[PDB]
């Protein structure tokens, strides 16, 4: 069974929940995307285990040219 | 924001107070057996 | 943020005879930075000392960390 | 990532707030496909790298997912 | 008005004895999808 439409209202408040570490995905395109996309951008480089394919190249890395 | 809390649910459309599926029947039922099926002819729904 | 965050690195770079901060960008909580300031206190040598980092930008940051 | 980062400063986040969700809806299938491909937070509502969304996944689909 | 009618509806598993294990299993797999998508669309509109 597809997700009932309340539970997806469900699933989108407990990943706007602030006593949670920001979730790592996007979960819908709406008005919050700039946000859902660039909240929480600083920690992957430190632990490439738990990025997709291990993957630096997903991450951002701060340096100077 | 139900008053500050974050809600998703079901609210007594009435005074917008959270109310749980479990709790509908105690709630409501009473009241949807009263104004549902075979009963006297209510004025308002008429034209009084 | 990311790399001074550590108390591991704020350690040995301390240890190593060198300055550096110790980054508030990575912690929300006065009690998480108190573990981490603990664990800098622990690995470094009597007498060493470090800094702290906290960003005014950040004014939650603040009312916390000072 | 970050060069998709920066095409959606250009593209998407300079817009105003009334242009946004109609832009969004148009290049869905765009941005969800660059999401999975190149950025550090995936698209969520993926299953076998096919694309979805909350509402086409199953209660299983969504908790092997997490 | 002198208005008299009868209707026979006959149980739908009489319909796929008249058609082939490969059409069948074709069709259950297309509306089994389309049951899905309908309850989707039912319980959004629904609760919106």
């Amino acid at each position: 069974q597809f997700l009932n439409a309340q539970d997806i209202d469900h699933f989108l408040s407990m990943c706007q929940n602030p006593m949670q570490k920001p979730v790592p995905f996007v979960p819908v395109l709406d008005r919050r995307f700039e946000i859902f996309f660039k909240k929480d951008s600083l920690w992957q480089s430190e632990h490439l285990e738990a990025v997709v394919d291990q993957d630096v190249q997903r991450t951002c890395i701060l340096h100077g040219p | 924001n139900l008053k500050g809390r974050p809600y998703t649910g079901w609210v007594d459309s009435k005074t917008k107070e959270p109310v749980d599926d479990k709790d509908v029947k105690a709630k409501y039922e009473t009241s949807i057996l009263e104004h549902s099926g075979i009963r006297l002819i209510e004025p308002e729904l008429f034209n009084g | 943020t990311p790399c001074t965050v550590s108390p591991d690195f704020v350690a040995a770079t301390t240890n190593a005879g060198y300055t550096i901060e110790l980054a508030g960008g990575g912690y929300f909580s006065a009690a998480g930075m108190t573990a981490a300031i603990d664990s800098v206190v622990s690995q470094i040598e009597k007498g060493s000392t470090f800094g702290i980092n906290l960003i005014y930008v950040n004014p939650f940051m603040l009312q916390w960390g000072i | 990532g970050v060069m998709l980062w920066k095409e959606f400063d250009e593209t998407i986040f300079n817009l105003p707030k009334n242009k946004l969700v109609p832009t969004l809806e148009a290049k869905r299938d765009y941005i969800i496909s660059r999401l999975n491909a190149d950025f550090q937070k995936p698209w969520f509502a993926t299953v076998n790298g096919q694309a979805r969304d909350l509402a086409t996944m199953t209660y299983e689909e969504v908790a092997k997912r997490l | 008005g002198q208005k008299g009618g009868q209707a026979i509806v006959v149980h739908p598993d009489y319909l796929y004895g008249a058609i082939t294990e490969d059409r069948y299993n074709e069709y259950v797999a297309k509306v089994s999808a389309r049951e899905k998508s309908a309850y989707k669309f039912f319980h959004n509109g629904m609760i919106y």
